[PDB]
DNA sequence: AGCAATAAAGTTTCCTTCCTCCTTGCCGATAACGAGATCAACTTGTTTGCGGCG
């Protein structure tokens, strides 16, 4: 659930690294933002740093 | 009912069972003979079959120790089913290598297709919109090169 | 996380975090009506309990549990006592590529050997084989490696072969007092499951063969392959770094068979004849005709270098037991013939080592000790050896004392 | 002798009278439990007790009432097998007589307002064996008896706690069975304080008018008073003689008219007598002799009502004049002889603060209720409460008896509630020890400790149940309706069973059985402790209760306890151990009268002892007389020494009685160190049975008893003969008189076939017996694992000889043969369990089917149809035993698998497989399968067609049972028929069913058809309602969690033999490893060709003297040759006579053996057999200190015409030649262990890991790495080797980064590195963080 | 062999769509019972620091 102790939007999505559109995904390219949704994105496994 | 996370009609069918089960066990004067709950509550047996997943199941602990004091917890008995593996993402990008083997000597737009969509993860029909040719041939040509990468031996099957 | 029947764990973090949420926004939703100070004041009480409470909880007040009437564990445990990430998860470490086993004497070995069961190492050496599958080309690629292996071919094993010869390794026991609790070994396969070990280093480890267990462990690269070839290893450790002692004393045995050896009757036979030297005693024992323990004249050849680093060669005569003529047979070239002319306590072999290393040097020493524990236990076996109820004796002088 | 006793005798060397046959040994759980269930109408227990303790209940008004009458229980539903099968807890309903009864609260009392006096089933519960335990859920389990301190009073004196005194500190303390403790206590200063359960300091003196005293009364009472009279200007005063002892004169100490001490003069004993003596008690004295003197009662001004001084306040001579003029010419005070009557009390009071009761109360209630308001009544209910309320508050009269024995007074018995009078003297008791008189005393005097069993601690919990009940019970009372609630319309019977069930699977007592051996089972419920609740704990306590104290004689065994950190804690019980009714302990003895050892017994106590003396039994005994010498070693006083013959009160029984069995059974205890008997007992639990049942020789006399009542064996229920036999079961028939008429009298006997441990051992029974063959009461019919013929077996006994042997036998280690393996006579099987469930998901249910793709028809040839397993087979590592699958959902792939699937194309349905499979390392044999699934369900076909196969099992059982009974009943229904003529053979030959119709006379013999016909009817009901309900209760489905469908489940089984790195020893501690196996042919061998079996190390015998190992050695070689001798003699046939007479004169060779025997009693078949029993070997007991001695075994020996020593030449097996000297040679009987070679080893390259921190984790069940602690890297510091700590703390253990380049490395042939850093250090940077703190680094 | 056509078949999308259920928030109707404790801990223990505590 959003806004609570595990609001994947800030610590990360559980979907490791996945997008909105669901297009990057999972380590794969990192330094890519998913250019479909504009969804900058950052946190594979940093669900353990941030 | 802020601390707990549980539905509420949930509980309602559970003080209903509560107090069913102890009247008739005092009717009947001994116990768990489930077709009375089953008539007593005439709704249906997957009811409260199901309901008794969905109540009397809780909440435990993490670290709690393992029982003839302290030999270990419970954060030593663990299992998981996601864990990484070296050698299939090393034999997958192999297996992509092979597929470019394949389809580089192949017409000019299906290497092309086959590549950005499997290198990168982009699109398919992107190119399919980039033609306009239908995509029957796109048909024809994935099919083709399935049939020459039926022409390799590896495992992992 | 969740369980097989669709239970949940958890970490009690969680649930402090969740007080203290409560409580703020309540203060909010009062905040916005102005209510009367006394709630605001119990409050904020109940806000900064939680607060510390979620820091460390039964220092202050007295502490939160759950229903089973314990903690609710704060932060400070996860860095404090022996539990903490220091003393239990960050110093002391679990490992791979390590193993263990019961342990066993090869006593006919050499000290820098070590015992093996064969799918011990065969499993430890797994990527080394994989290396040379697809350098030789049996396995092409990775997987035919493994199932030729699953398979267990002669030409594994024989590869195994190749690879282990000078691959060393390490070996524990438990615990580790001195820094001599582990060492560093040379492998030999063998058939069973159970690890054979040179006997003179039960006393390093405080061994003893009734029911010991050990690890093992790996140089895995070179650079620590080569330490414990140099350092660690059994020849190099041989003298304690506390007091300057050989620590490689041979305890309980071989001693016997020495004592009994060289040891000087009467009684037996051949008393007083002649030799030229010890290969006529083994023409003579070895054939049975007389008592090994029996002082008769001899002939013998002493060395010493009394010159600059350089031999002296001599020899004469000597009215001595025939075990020391034959003992004589395997000094290095060093020594005089006194050495040998008591029967050989403890302590003697405690100086015929120490000496042998001031003079001669150190590998001299490592053989002549290497070949006494053949030997004596070789005697030994020859010896004729046990007790009885009639080996007791009760001096007759007791009662009337009493 | 007994039949089974003729087949296989083994003889003795026990030379004193026994009186005592040994007792049932673990009478004591029977005892209790018994007694906890049991009806008991007035002496309660248990039950009862807890009943009309909670008395009935009554509302919150005190309206309406419910009140107890009487119980009963149920029977079971399920039998005992039926309920280990099913997996389920065995128990008994409970059933209750109860009386709701109102009384009209218009009228006073009533009481004729509403009466429903009806039943009330409430709970299960447990009950127990005939053995000892509780199965659970199909679990074998055992709890624990306990032991702890009393309740009551106890006494102690600390010593130096403020050290820089270096002074003590006498105290009291008072622990009820339940409620509140208290304690007494002094301080550095000689004032009193106390406190309630360790509350703070407070002065005594407030309670005591929190009880309504005043302080006239008090020191009234602790004070005798030191009176002054002020006779009209001078004072005189009354003296004792005995006030001035030792003690000085302040003036001229006179009389009247007379003088005695003189200034500065001590009052000697002759002026104490002269003043006894002369008649005087009034003396004038100086004025000033009061001031410092303490006014004891506050004395005013009559008129005016002013404390003058107030009381406990010291005196002047202005004081003096005020009084004198007052009216009081008579002054109390208190006595002050600080060497014996110190003012204790008076110094503890002008310390406290108040003088009121009230706020004495307060100011108590604010100490325990801090910042509460001061609420009068609150305060009065607190203190009420903590010792006047039978709520809160008990003693357990025992606590009663003991206190008023600490005491003095008589009574037994009182309250369970506090007095004034008991308190106070429990406060001069105090002071008169502080004065000296009297001790304290101690706590491993056993007189102080009870023990404490079952029945007492479900008592506990299910009356906590009773008053959970009680709560909401009198909630409702008051409020509802009276004439409509019915009784049990209220309650609630959960909680009840909560308490039960938990502590019955969640006390530390409560623990599964240890399933390995007899002796394992016998002692480990013979077993005690003083942990748990009411205990204590390792770290904490200390020495002083670990170490011995005499008053353990014969009671507790010393030389059973471990090596870990509870070394001598728990103990387990002696022999002829017996408790006291109260929970203490007991143990008999003979009395010793005029010398004569009377044959009478008490069973005495742990106190009684310390009064009397006690005889020992190694005295020898002058044959009627009395004791043979003078100076005899009795013992008192918790020591021994020496006494004379007419003086001895009492005796022991036996030389025994101290051990315990698991100690007693070695032989030749009496040659040995202690320590060695202990891990020898220690480790003799431990051992496997093998494949078969090998007896020893040397024995002590016991085995029988325990090989009985384990309760493991067939047994002769009822005497009979042989009926049928099989490899399964048998059929006996009863004696005539001792078939009772009402059954047919047919016992039976269904075996247990191969069936697992829970330590997961093969199980089993067997007969040792024939058909055709009559049977006596009592005795065997069937071994069990572990035993033959009624006596132990649990090892095998075999030949050795000891020397070295090449640097195979350097420390302790062993060497043998390999015919042995051949043999197979030390291999054992490890059969092992394994389960696969069906559960519904969220989505759906899963399945079990055959059916699942991938997979290689090699896997699913072994399945049958639903996907499960023909028994039989045989199976390894990988291979599938359950093909259970999994409706799943979906997901959203990425072009790498897309692509696998392009070119493998093996469709994903939507269900995965799920499946049972062999784990690795295991391989096996299938012997058998079960099934269990939920009432509601299609039962899965295989579990119908083996609920059918077993309802062919039960029938067919069933039906041979009823088809022989009634076969039985079909010899009347012939017979009667002959009553009334005649139809020789036209009865027989025509068929028998028409037989009614046959001649046929009117009178009597209507009826004679109408009761046949009758019985055949009844008889034919009796099976059709037996079917019924068996075959309901067979088909009744299975009670199940949320969430199941159905679970399989199945055994195994695999065999295991010896490699080198087994573990074994004897009966000595003389452990052992294997460091190889000979070929015989390199064995030392012998005159006669003989090459030996196993080989040794002669050094460690003296290093820790297990000697007595040698002396059964040469009685190990010894009586083998008189089997050899008649096996010689046996394949030669020679002659009966020749039988009678040397068996005679094996028999015939003792002293003074107390047995003695004959065998012309004996039969001819019977010597044949015995015999043919015998050829092995001639078994004997050696009793523990009554043993054998040299000339016996040397008798023997010589009769057996060999080395006297029995040490002898041998020759080289390698090369055949003599060694030097003789060695000693025999046969040990020796045994086998669990720490296995195969139970312990594991290797690990690559494997899973953590998740929180993705380091490795240990467990040869998990795949576990192995640890590496600081003190293995101090060491490497030492030798200073960088680059390997680094790499085993980098790579082997965390750096993620590292592990995978360089196992890539690696496979490239590349022995590089390269390092990182740890995620564990981050780890602690982000706690620290989290903090609240700015953590952080310097880059470079 | 390369190239397209017609026809057929299976779809994924996908989007509504209206049934049904399900969950988030609120406010209400007779009158008065009692300031908790509740089921625990057994006092390790020696050394050392600091606040009182004179
Ligand atoms: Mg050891
Ligand atoms: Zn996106």
């Amino acid at each position: 659930e959003r806004d609570g102790l595990f609001c994947a939007r800030i610590f990360g999505p559980v979907k490791d690294y996945e997008c909105l559109c669901g297009k990057y995904k999972r380590l794969k390219h990192r330094g890519v933002i998913c250019e479909k949704c504009g969804v900058e994105v950052t946190q594979t496994k940093v669900r353990r740093e941030r | 009912r802020s601390r707990d996370w549980v539905p509420r009609s949930v509980r309602r069918n559970a003080r209903e069972v509560a107090q069913a089960i102890g009247q008739l066990e005092q009717e009947l004067g001994r116990n768990a003979t489930e077709t009375e709950v089953a008539e007593r509550l005439g709704i249906d047996i997957a009811d409260y079959r199901q309901m008794l997943l969905d109540t009397n199941n809780s909440q435990l602990f993490s670290y709690d120790e393992w029982r003839e004091e302290h030999g270990d917890s419970i954060e030593l008995v663990t299992d998981d089913h996601q864990r990484e593996n070296p050698l299939q993402q090393l034999l997958d990008s192999n297996l992509r290598q092979r597929v470019m083997e394949a389809i580089e000597t192949l017409p000019e737009r299906e290497k092309l297709v086959l590549t950005l969509y499997y290198q990168e993860e982009l699109n398919l029909k992107e190119i399919g919109a980039v033609l306009e040719v239908g995509e029957s041939r796109v048909s024809q040509l994935h099919s083709q090169a399935i049939k020459r990468l039926r022409t390799k031996l590896g495992k992992l099957l | 996380v969740p369980l097989d029947g669709g239970r949940f764990a958890t970490s009690d973090l969680n649930d402090l975090y969740r007080r203290v949420i409560n409580r703020n926004n309540r203060l909010k939703r009062l905040l916005d009506l102005a209510a009367p100070d006394i709630i605001v004041r119990n409050e904020k009480r109940m806000l900064q309990e939680a607060v510390d409470a979620l820091l460390d909880n039964g220092r202050r007040g007295r502490a939160i549990t759950g229903s089973n009437k314990r903690p609710l564990k704060s932060l400070a445990d996860m860095i404090k006592g022996k539990q903490g990430r220091f003393r239990q998860n960050l110093l002391g470490k679990r490992v791979d590529y390590s193993g263990r086993s019961v342990i066993t004497v090869g006593p006919y070995l050499r000290l820098h050997q070590c015992g093996l069961p064969k799918k011990m190492a065969l499993e430890l050496f797994k990527p080394f084989i994989y290396g040379k599958l697809e350098l030789r080309g049996l396995a092409t690629t990775i997987k035919a490696a493994k199932k030729m292996v699953e398979r267990e071919e002669a030409v594994v094993w024989d590869i195994l072969d190749e690879v282990i010869r000078e691959h060393p390794v390490l070996l524990n026991r438990a615990p580790t007092l001195h820094r001599l609790g582990i060492q560093a070994f040379e492998p030999v396969l063998i058939e069973g499951k159970a690890i054979q070990l040179h006997p003179l280093v039960c006393a390093a480890y405080n061994a003893d063969f009734d029911g010991d267990q050990m690890a093992v462990h790996v140089p895995l690269t070179l650079e620590a392959q080569l330490e414990a070839r140099a350092l660690m290893m059994s020849t190099n450790n041989i003298l304690s770094p506390a007091n300057g002692e050989p620590i490689i004393v041979p305890s309980q045995d071989v001693v016997l068979g020495l004592y009994y050896m060289t040891r000087d009757c009467v009684n037996a036979k051949g008393e007083g004849m002649v030799l030229t030297g010890p290969k006529e005693a083994e023409r003579l024992y070895r054939s049975g005709l007389a008592s090994l323990h029996a002082r008769v004249k001899v002939r013998i050849t002493e060395y010493e270098k009394d010159a600059n680093g350089e031999l002296v060669a001599k020899t004469s005569l000597k009215d001595t037991t025939v075990g020391r003529a034959i003992l004589w047979m395997i000094v290095p070239k060093g020594l005089p013939y006194s050495i040998v002319n008591q029967a050989l306590g403890k302590k003697a072999i405690s100086k015929m080592l120490n000496t042998c290393y001031r003079i001669l040097g150190l590998k001299p020493t490592v053989i002549f000790a290497d070949q006494i524990m053949y030997t004596g236990f070789a005697y030994a076996a020859r010896s004729g050896a046990s007790v009885g109820i009639d080996d007791m004796v009760i001096p007759e002088k007791k009662h009337e004392i009493i | 002798y007994s039949y089974t006793e003729k087949k296989r005798i083994r003889k003795d060397f026990g030379k004193r009278p026994q009186v005592l046959d040994v007792p049932y040994l673990l009478s004591i759980q029977l005892d209790s439990f018994q007694k906890f269930i049991e009806q008991d109408p007035e002496g309660q227990y248990g039950l009862e007790a807890a009943f009309r303790s909670v008395f009935p209940i009554q509302s919150y008004s005190g309206n309406s009432e419910l009140q107890y009458v009487s119980y009963r229980l149920g029977e079971p539903v399920f039998d005992v097998q039926e309920c280990q099968i099913r997996g389920v807890t065995y128990s008994a309903p409970l059933r209750v007589k109860l009386r709701l009864v109102i009384y009209e609260r218009e009228a006073p009392e009533g009481t004729v307002k509403d009466i429903k006096e009806q039943e009330v089933y409430m709970g299960e519960i447990p009950l127990m064996t005939d053995n000892g335990t509780f199965v659970i859920n199909g679990t074998e389990r055992v709890i624990v008896s306990q032991l702890h301190r009393s309740p009551g009073v106890f006494f102690d004196s600390d010593k130096g706690k403020t050290h820089s005194s270096g002074k003590v500190l006498y105290n009291a303390r008072i622990i009820p069975y339940r409620g509140s403790w208290l304690d007494f206590e002094f301080d550095p200063k000689d004032n009193l304080f106390v406190r309630i359960d360790r509350r703070r300091k407070l002065p005594a003196t407030i309670i005591l008018r929190a009880l309504n005293y005043t302080t006239e009364q008090i020191l009234d009472l602790f004070f005798e008073k030191v009176i002054f009279e002020i006779r009209d200007n001078k004072l005189q005063m009354e003296l004792v003689p005995e006030r001035l002892r030792g003690e000085t004169a302040s003036f001229d100490i006179e009389a009247n008219g007379k003088v005695y001490v003189e200034k500065g003069r001590r009052i000697t004993a002759r002026h104490i007598r002269q003043l006894e003596k002369d008649d005087v008690k009034l003396i004038e004295v100086p004025v000033e002799y009061i001031a410092g003197k303490v006014v004891a009662k506050d004395y005013i001004d009559e008129s005016t009502g002013e404390l003058i001084c107030a009381a406990n306040m010291e005196l002047s001579l202005d004081l003096l004049a005020k009084l004198s003029q007052s009216g009081h010419k008579r002054i109390e005070t208190l006595f002050t002889n600080d060497l014996d009557h110190g003012p204790y009390i008076s110094e503890t009071l002008r310390v406290d603060p108040t003088n009121d009761r009230l706020s004495a109360l307060v100011e108590i209630y604010r100490m325990m209720r801090p910042g509460e308001p001061p609420t009068r009544e609150a305060a009065e209910s607190l203190f009420e409460n903590l010792f006047f309320s039978e709520d809160r508050y008990d003693l357990s009269a025992v606590g009663r008896m003991k206190f008023n024995r600490s005491l003095l007074r008589e009574e037994i018995e009182g309250s369970g509630i506090l007095s004034k009078d008991d308190i106070i003297d429990v406060m001069k008791k105090l002071i008169d020890i502080r004065n000296g008189k009297g001790e304290v005393d101690d706590i491993d005097h056993l007189g102080n400790r009870r023990i404490r069993s079952v029945g007492e601690m479900a008592e506990n919990q299910f009356r906590v149940g009773l008053v959970r009940v009680e709560r909401a019970v009198k909630e409702r009372l008051s409020l509802g309706d009276l004439d409509t609630l019915m009784p049990q319309d209220m309650i609630n019977a959960k909680p009840i069973s909560a308490a039960v069930k938990e502590f019955f699977g969640s006390s530390q007592l409560s623990q599964f059985m240890d399933q390995n051996n007899p002796l394992s089972e016998i002692t480990h419920k013979r077993r005690i402790s003083a942990l748990g609740p009411g205990g204590l704990t390792r770290e904490r306590a200390g020495f002083e209760v670990r170490d011995v104290h005499p008053t353990h004689y014969g009671r507790v065994c010393p030389i059973e306890t471990p090596e870990g950190p509870n070394i001598g804690l728990i103990n387990s019980l002696s022999v002829y151990a017996q408790t006291n009714e109260y929970g203490f302990l007991e143990t008999p003895y003979r009395k010793v009268t005029d010398g004569v050892v009377t044959d009478e017994i008490h069973y005495l106590s742990a106190i009684e002892e310390g009064n009397y003396v006690i005889a020992q039994a190694n005295s020898n005994l002058d044959e009627e007389g009395h004791f043979v010498e003078d100076l005899v070693t009795c013992r008192s006083k918790g020591e021994s020494s020496l006494f004379s013959r007419d003086q001895v009160d009492y005796m022991d029984v036996s030389t025994q009685q101290v051990v315990s069995v698991g100690a007693s059974l070695i032989p030749f205890l009496e040659h040995d160190d202690a320590n060695r008997a202990l891990m020898g007992a220690n480790m003799q639990r431990q051992a496997v049975p093998t494949l078969r049942a090998d007896k020893p020789l040397v024995g002590t006399g016991m085995e029988r008893a325990v090989a009985v009542d384990s309760g493991v064996t067939a047994v002769a229920k009822r005497g009979g003969v042989v009926q049928y036999v099989d490899a399964s079961r048998i059929v006996i028939k009863v004696n005539e008189d001792e078939m009772y008429p009402g059954e047919a009298g047919i016992d039976i006997y269904n075996l247990t076939k191969y069936t697992r441990s829970n330590q997961n051992t093969c199980i089993n029974q067997m007969p040792c017996v024939s058909l055709g063959e009559p049977v006596e009461r009592g005795d065997v019919l069937a071994d069990g694992p572990s035993t033959d013929l009624g006596e132990l077996a649990l090892g095998q006994n075999m030949r050795v000889a000891f020397m070295p042997w090449n640097g195979y036998n350097f420390e302790d280690s062993i060497l043998v043969s390999e015919r042995v393996v051949q043999e197979d006579r030390f291999t054992t099987i490890h059969i092992q369990e394994l389960a696969c469930v069906s559960r519904d998901t969220k989505l759906g249910p899963e399945e079990i089917t055959a059916d699942i793709p991938n997979v290689g028809e090699a896997a699913l040839s072994k399945l049958d149809e639903s996907g499960i397993v023909y028994i039989g087979a045989e199976v390894t590592g990988g291979d599938i035993l359950v093909g259970k699958v999994t409706p799943k959902g979906e997901t959203q792939l990425t072009p790498e698998e897309k692509l696998l699937r392009a070119i493998f194309g093996e469709k994903a349905s939507d269900v995965k497989d799920s499946s049972l499979r062999v784990p690795n390392g295991v391989s096996g044999t299938v012997i058998d399968v079960q099934v269990f699934t939920r009432d509601g369900v299609e039962k899965d076909k295989r579990a119908l067609e083996i609920e059918e196969m077993q309802l062919k099992q039960a029938k067919k059982d069933l039906s041979e049972e009823l088809q022989i009974l009634e076969a039985g009943l079909f010899s009347r229904i012939r017979a009667v028929l002959v009553a009334g003529g005649v139809e020789a053979e036209k009865l027989d030959k025509l068929p028998r069913d028409r037989w009614l119709e046959l001649g046929l006379t009117d009178e009597e013999k209507q009826n004679q058809l109408e009761q046949l016909a009758e019985q055949y009817d009844e008889l034919k009901h009796e099976f059709e309602k037996k079917l019924e309900a068996k075959r309901r209760k067979i088909t009744q489905g299975d009670d199940l969690a949320p969430g199941v469908l159905k679970i399989v489940k199945v055994y195994l089984a695999v065999k295991r033999r010896i490699q080198p790195g087994d573990k074994m020893a004897g009966r000595h501690g003389n452990k052992g490893v294997i460091s190889k196996i000979n070929p015989i042919e390199d064995m030392p061998y012998d005159e006669n060709g003989t090459p030996v079996d196993i080989v040794l190390n002669p050094l460690g015998v003296p290093s820790r003297m297990n000697i007595g190992q040698i002396l059964e050695t040469h009685l190990g070689m010894a009586a083998k040759g008189i089997g050899d001798k008649i096996n010689a003699m046996l394949k030669q046939q020679q002659e009966v006579a020749k039988l009678r007479e040397f068996i005679q004169r094996a028999y015939d060779l003792g002293a003074d053996v107390r047995q003695k025997v004959d065998l012309s009693t004996f039969s001819d078949e019977e010597v044949m057999r015995l015999a043919e029993n015998l050829r092995k070997g001639m078994p004997i007991a050696t009793p523990v200190f009554d043993g054998a001695k040299e000339a016996e075994i040397k008798e023997l020996l010589k009769l057996g015409d060999l080395p006297t020593s029995g040490q002898i030449r041998l020759y080289d097996g390698r090369t055949g030649e003599q060694f030097e000297r003789p060695v000693t040679v025999g046969y040990m009987y020796m045994l086998k262990l669990n720490h296995l070679v195969d139970d312990k080893m594991h290797a690990r390259s690559t494997g899973s890991y953590s998740l929180v921190t993705q380091q490795p984790l240990g467990g040869k069940a998990q795949f576990g790495g192995q640890r590496f602690g600081e003190m293995e890297v101090w060491a490497l510091e030492a030798y200073g080797a960088a680059y390997t700590l680094q790499e085993m703390l980098t790579v082997k253990s965390d750096d993620v980064n590292g592990r995978t380049k360089m196992y890539k490395n690696i496979v490239d042939g590349n022995h590089q590195m390269e390092p990182g850093m740890p995620e564990s250090f981050n780890v602690l940077l982000k706690e620290i963080r989290s903090l609240g703190i700015n953590i952080e680094l310097e880059d470079e």
